[PDB]
RNA sequence: AGAACUGGCGAUGCGGGAUGAACCGAACGUAGAGUUAAGGUGCCGGAAUACACGCUCAUCAGAACAAAAGGUGUUAGUUCAUCUAGACAGCCGGACGGUGGCCAUGGAAGUCGGAAUCCGCUAAGGAGUGUGUAACAACUCACCGGCCGAAUGAACUA
RNA sequence: GCAGUCAAGCGGCGACAUUGCUAUCAUACCGAAGCAGAAUUCGGUAAGCGUCUACUGAU
């Protein structure tokens, strides 16, 4: 599953400038390692400080205040593809910003066909008002009362065969 | 025969009835028709001639924006 | 875009100008008629637009607005309210037909003329029209009606331009 | 975009009756007051909203062609050799072909000269009726023919 | 063709790519017990028709080259403008005066030919975008007025 | 091929247009031509007919 990485960099101390730079940013990865390595490929892009000068201080987990209270966060992500890179700009409403990355990753892999290697995130923000989701298919969603079925629903079952030959209404 | 023997006959009797009708519709289906034809050796030469005719369309009226 | 601007200063500086500012209740007639109309005098002058910029532009003023909203034609004049009133009651023009705006005209059965053969005329809508092998040949009227007329010159529309709503600019 | 919802008689399974027409049609009504019907589609996709839009169209045509009804009439001339026409519908002596033609309410249209009339119902087999009349060598060199004159309706 | 370097075959089993020298793991005493790699999990085939995102109906989809373009095919985004002064479309109406703008023609009044496009006025208009005229005329294209109620119009990118 | 107004990208090149000699022949439901009619060619569709393994007779 992903998560929510907090790290820094202070690439080291030359002789009279101890701390430099405080080069904080947030990364989002399942593990540490992965968290760490996305975070030395971003700092070896945005600035020419290498991994060999860094120094990882500290790496801290940044949850969600509010993990049960649905929110249509602003995502801002740049990745690249057969042509040139190119920013990006998309809405998901969701939770929290650890399942909203994660679909905005399962929907780049599936109309984009890109991967982890080929995102990073810029930033990502909540929606603090309505009306102000670009997207008109996340803003669907914000309608009065919004009451809609379910047709068709599927099912199965352990048995190989059926008597009965039950109807999809729901 | 005469120097104007079918321009004399549609003066006279006009076209069908539902001439003007049938060549509008067939027009109208233009679009549809070169849409359904540039998906459908001979797609080479379709496709050399869609491009010559938007290039030429394009530079044409590139060429006459500049009156504005 | 910037042409709803032209129209938003002009009447913003138009409307202290003019003595008095009124409102003509017309909507469809010919542009020479238009023009015959405004250049008939000088000391008024003839404004039109979109209705909601003139609401827009009409608070600039107290009670502005009221009438603003029964324009789009709106007249500028520093005439006394009498002269303009009875020119706009006595002028009067016979315009071209307008879609449900009554004479008896009526289609010959027979060949088809420029005017329909009322005048006693120059041999030339769904009627079952005929080519007679070079030639064209009842039919009656009283929207197709108008175009009908129209096809054929009929100018039975007696427009008459009138005056709904007065307003002082400088006391409302 | 990933649309959710878009949007006597009576409204049941795709069989459909007005008054009588009938016809057979993926989609839900609701009988609210008898005379407003709500067309409803769900999750659907570009082609559920093209199918959505010709169902209300057609219940509108089926609505009218019962209350009102429709008459496509027609008409026919002739230069040289007559047209010859019989009502089991048939044409004959039409540029001299001996080659006999058939076609399957129609009837003649008084005080119009050659005019044909075809009433009906339902606006599909009017229309069906008259396309098919109008089915049956330069091509503007012969202005003689069966053509539609206009597509009014029967309660003009 | 000449030729500098490092790995396998050479002399190399076995598992898998259904089919194989140029591939992946792995190199070897006969055996009992459990876990892997490549490779697999609908059947021939021993293993889940597992979970979630959407993508695509191919008139033979899908499981080393013609790859520059076309689609009013589809799923999502960047840029420039309009946009509640009322989005586009759909309708009704305006769409004018000098004017038959200058030249010959039988004729050309905007649309058979040569070149400028003067210019009043308006909410708005070209000495005209086409149908159309023997020569007129009429509709109209961009441009504007009224109904309508909101996001739309154009080029590219995945 | 030679030089070029040529120009989407773009490290000084560059598909696009223009300027100089040097899977049917008929068999047709279908449309076009300035096809009055026959005739005609063009884009149209179809290859239908035109123009020691194997048994050809057998038990």
């Amino acid at each position: 599953h992903f998560k929510e990485y907090q790290v820094i960099g202070r690439r080291l101390p030359t002789e009279s400038v101890p701390e430099p730079k405080l080069f904080r940013m947030r990364i989002f990865a399942s593990n540490e390692v992965i968290a760490k390595s996305r975070y030395w490929y971003f700092l070896q892009k945005l600035h020419k400080v290498k991994k060999a000068s860094g120094e990882i201080v500290s790496i801290n987990q940044i949850n969600e205040a509010h993990p049960t209270k649905v929110k249509n966060f602003g995502v801002w992500v740049r990745y690249d593809s057969r042509s040139g890179t190119h920013n990006m700009y998309k809405e998901i409403r969701d939770v929290s910003r650890v399942a909203a990355v994660e679909t905005l990753y399962q929907d780049m892999a599936a109309r984009h066909r890109a991967r982890f290697r080929s995102i990073h995130i810029l930033k990502v923000a909540e929606i603090e008002k309505t009306a102000d989701v670009k997207r008109q298919y996340v803003k669907q969603f914000l309608t009065k009362d919004l009451k809609f079925p379910l047709p068709h629903r599927v099912q199965k079952s352990t048995k190989t065969f059926s008597y009965k030959r039950p109807s999809t209404f729901y | 025969p005469q120097n104007d023997y079918i321009e004399r006959h549609i003066k006279q009797h006009g076209k069908r009835l539902d001439h003007e009708e049938r060549k509008r519709k067939r027009e109208a289906r233009e679009s549809h028709k070169i849409s359904e034809r540039a998906q459908k050796w001979k797609g080479k030469q379709f496709a050399k001639k869609r491009y010559a005719e938007k290039v030429s369309m394009r530079k044409k009226i590139k060429a006459h924006e500049q009156s504005k | 875009r910037e042409n709803k601007e032209r129209i938003f200063d002009e009447v913003r500086e138009a409307l202290d100008t003019y003595r008095y500012v009124w409102v003509l209740h017309l909507d469809d007639v010919r542009t020479p008629v238009l023009q015959e109309i405004r250049t008939s005098w000088a000391g008024s002058k003839l404004i039109m637009g979109k209705r909601k910029v003139l609401q827009k532009a009409l608070e600039y003023k107290e009670n502005l607005y009221q009438l603003s909203k029964l324009c789009t034609g709106l007249l500028f004049t520093d005439e006394d309210v009498n002269t303009v009133k009875e020119y706009f009651k006595s002028y009067v023009r016979s315009d071209y037909s307008r879609p449900n705006t009554p004479l008896t005209f009526t289609i010959p059965e027979g060949i088809v003329y420029s005017r329909g053969g009322q005048i006693p005329d120059v041999p030339m809508f769904e009627i079952p029209t005929k080519i007679k092998a070079g030639k064209i040949t009842p039919y009656l009227v009283c929207v197709r009606q108008a175009l009908i007329l129209k096809q054929f010159g009929i100018a039975a529309s007696e427009f008459k331009v009138k005056v709904s709503a007065y307003y002082d600019n400088d006391s409302s | 975009m990933k649309y959710i919802q878009t949007e006597t008689v009576s409204i049941k399974s795709r069989i459909v009756k007005v008054v009588t027409l009938t016809k057979n049609l993926d989609v839900t009504f609701t009988k609210v007051n008898n005379q407003l019907i709500k067309v409803a589609v769900h999750n659907g996709g570009r082609k559920h909203v093209a199918a959505l839009r010709t169902v209300k169209s057609l219940v509108d045509n089926m609505i009218t062609g019962v209350t009102k009804g429709y008459k496509y009439k027609m008409r026919y001339v002739y230069a040289h050799f007559p047209i010859n026409v019989n009502i089991f519908i048939e044409v004959r002596n039409f540029l001299g072909d001996k080659k006999i033609r058939n076609v399957p309410t129609i009837e003649f249209s008084t005080n119009v000269k050659d005019e044909i009339v075809l009433s009906g119902n339902s606006v599909e087999d009017v229309s069906q009726n008259a396309a098919d009349l109008q089915q049956i060598k330069d091509i503007r060199k012969f202005l003689d023919g069966i053509y539609v004159s206009h597509k009014g309706f029967i309660t003009e």
